[PDB]
């Protein structure tokens, strides 16, 4: 084992999913979720 | 117009009983000795009502003195003895920061708005469930429960005095529901009724009302319980809602046990909410955010997917104004039928809710066991 490889094997096998794309999911938490001093919350209106 | 009253503890209520003079002490001589409170107090106040005094006498605000040097709260049953005082708050003695109960003050109908033939008929039309105590109608969708900022808008408050068939007094709108909203109402045709009715529509542990809904997709999930926790806000023109899943002190919780009865693959679903509790556009914030499923037609929580173009080939999704896919379906109300059972109450699936399930094949009236009678 010159080169760490196995570990980029690994971490290649793990692609399954991107959290880019969501399969199943018809609205998005990047559009209504900030944090605040106590923590996150979902902030509805414009 | 009421607007010098203030919040008032125990203490600080006892305070102002004690401060203000504005108090007649009736004596109880050999001719009234030994009559009842009530008795009493219905010979010498014929301007009010038993109700009236049945909650003065029983809050406290009227009492009596025997010579103690202490004041006796007593009930309407209880005997006046010989030689001893009954104290009665006057008129001025609510002119402070101390608001009376209902009775005590006259209020003034002023003016008597006019329904005509077809409003009447439509509010006849609208009947579900009719009761010696409690009438269940079928709101429609877009209809206010109540008067909106604009005046020139009709509503169920305006439309209620047409559900007084034989009584003398309107009945009284139990709980309201929001402008897209369609389902059961109910209304108290006695004021004892709306008073009693009123504790089944606090929060809860047990639910006892449906909402079919038709949300955008599946979720991953055919059963389980949200909880959320609402802070509203005023806003510009509008009410800023902020969702946490932490409680903090200016937030209040919003809880219900959803179940997903049917459901296309991935692309709807129809799902049954079971609330606890009562806030705001509850069931289209839970699933729109909680569900990530948003209801079909809620262009206010999710505006663009409200409106998927999966269902193009029946609902067009360019208009963006199909009604909402929520519907309060059924709800159980503490009278029993002969039967032995809560009558429970069901409201037949809007136009656009039975267009959908019949065009994804589900059968529109079925009874919800969840909710037992």
């Amino acid at each position: 084992d010159p080169v760490f490889m196995r570990n980029v094997k690994r971490v290649l096998a793990s692609y399954k999913e991107s959290m880019d794309h969501s399969s199943r999911k018809g609205m998005s938490r990047e559009a209504f979720v900030d944090i605040n001093e106590k923590g996150a919350a979902w902030y509805l209106g414009h | 117009s009421h607007a010098r009253y203030r919040p008032l503890s125990l203490r600080a209520r006892q305070t102002l009983s004690e401060k203000s003079d504005d108090l007649q002490y009736h004596v109880v001589t050999q001719e009234w000795f030994g009559e009842r409170v009530d008795s009493f107090l219905t010979c010498h106040y014929p301007q009010w009502d038993y109700e009236t005094i049945k909650r003065l006498v029983q809050q406290g605000h009227i009492y009596r003195y025997r010579k103690n040097g202490k004041k006796k709260f007593t009930r309407l049953t209880d005997r006046l003895e010989f030689d001893e005082l009954l104290v009665v708050p006057t008129r001025a003695f609510w002119e402070k920061q101390l608001a009376p109960p209902s009775g005590v003050l006259e209020e003034t109908d002023g003016p008597k708005f006019k329904l005509s033939a077809t409003a009447r008929e439509m509010a006849h039309n609208m009947v579900l469930f009719k009761n010696e105590h409690v009438i269940v109608i079928n709101k429609p969708h877009g209809l206010p429960m109540m008067p909106t900022d604009d005046p020139q808008e009709m509503s169920i408050a305006a439309m209620l005095p047409a559900w007084k068939f034989t009584n003398v007094a309107k009945p009284v709108v139990c709980h309201n529901l929001d402008r897209e909203t369609s389902g059961c109402v109910v209304l108290a045709r006695t004021r004892n009724a709306h008073r009693m009715l009123g504790r089944m529509f606090v929060k809860r542990v047990v639910p006892n009302s449906v909402y079919w809904s038709f949300c955008v997709g599946k979720p991953t999930v055919n059963y389980g319980r949200v909880r959320m926790h609402f802070d509203i806000t005023r806003g510009n023109k509008g009410d800023i809602i902020v969702a946490r899943p932490s409680p903090t002190k200016t937030s209040k919780v919003a809880i219900a046990e959803f179940v997903v009865n049917a459901s296309a693959l991935e692309f709807g679903s129809f799902i049954s909410f079971y609330p606890l509790t009562t806030r705001r556009h509850q069931e289209r914030i839970m699933a729109a955010h909680a569900l990530r499923c948003p209801v079909l037609g809620d262009a206010k929580y999710g505006g663009d997917a409200a409106f998927p173009s999966s269902l193009s080939l029946f609902w067009d999704p360019e208009n963006k104004g199909l009604p909402l896919h929520l519907h309060h379906r059924k709800i159980q109300l503490p009278y029993k039928n002969t039967a032995g059972e809560f009558i429970c109450v069901t409201a037949p699936l809007p136009t656009q809710m039975e267009k959908t399930f019949k065009k994804l094949g589900w059968p529109c009236e079925v009874d919800d066991p969840l909710i037992p009678g």
